[PDB]
């Protein structure tokens, strides 16, 4: 499937051809960086879906706070 | 009438660096675009500016030392061609 780590590799080298590209240079100038920028993207999509789990988490535990506090009134 | 020279024991015969491509006149130094495309063999003497897409070709000399001299967004200048400037 279409997992984080390869969707944020392709947004990574994406941002660095993007960059490049705006600054009127080759797509492919500098590869090292073409293959930081991937890793940086893989990294920082697996961190965004594991801290949107955790942030779904503590929602789902705060509504259920909100829930019970509005659910004391009909006493 | 003279009819009489004194060589240089200091000339260069052979320059290992070959012909510099961008030569600086004082604080005029030429201005070429990353996207252009200057070939190897041309001289880009005096304030030159070359923008965007424009391309200059083998051989070509573009000597700005006197006056101004600018190539245009995607004009090219092709091989072995002289572009100079007048002071009027
Ligand atoms: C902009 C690009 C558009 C691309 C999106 C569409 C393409 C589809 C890919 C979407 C994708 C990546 C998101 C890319 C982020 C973009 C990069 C940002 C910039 C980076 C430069 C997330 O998509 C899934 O993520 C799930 C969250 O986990 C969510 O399911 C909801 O969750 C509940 C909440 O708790 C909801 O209550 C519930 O209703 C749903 O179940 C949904 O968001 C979705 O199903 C693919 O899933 C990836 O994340 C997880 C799977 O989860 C996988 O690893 C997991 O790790 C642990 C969990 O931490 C698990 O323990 C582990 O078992 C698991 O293996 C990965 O291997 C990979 O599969
Ligand atoms: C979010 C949607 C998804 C987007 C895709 C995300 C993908 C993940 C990120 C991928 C990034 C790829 C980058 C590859 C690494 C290249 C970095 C090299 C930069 C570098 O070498 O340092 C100098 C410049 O620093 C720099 O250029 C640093 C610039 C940093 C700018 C932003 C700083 C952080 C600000 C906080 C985030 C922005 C706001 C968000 C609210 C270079 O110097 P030089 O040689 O070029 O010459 C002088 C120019 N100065």
């Amino acid at each position: 499937p279409i997992s984080a780590t390869m969707v944020g590799a392709l947004l990574g080298l994406g941002t660095q051809m993007y960059s490049n590209a705006l600054r009127k240079l080759p797509y492919m100038r500098h590869p090292w960086e073409h293959v930081v920028g991937m890793g940086l993207g893989a990294v920082f999509a697996n961190q965004l879906v594991k801290w949107d789990v955790k942030l779904k988490e503590d929602l789902d535990v705060m509504l259920a706070k909100a829930r019970a506090a509005n659910e004391r009134r009909y006493f | 009438p003279k009819s009489q020279v004194t060589p240089s024991p200091d000339r260069v015969k052979w320059d290992y660096r070959g012909q510099r491509q961008i030569i600086p006149l004082g604080q005029w130094l030429p201005k070429v675009a990353v996207d252009a495309y200057v070939a190897p063999n041309v001289v880009l003497a005096g304030q030159v500016t070359v923008w965007d897409g424009s391309s200059v070709w083998n051989g070509a000399v573009l000597r700005g030392d006197l006056n101004k001299i600018t190539v245009g967004f995607c004009s090219n200048v092709q091989e072995r061609c002289v572009v100079h400037a007048a002071w009027s």
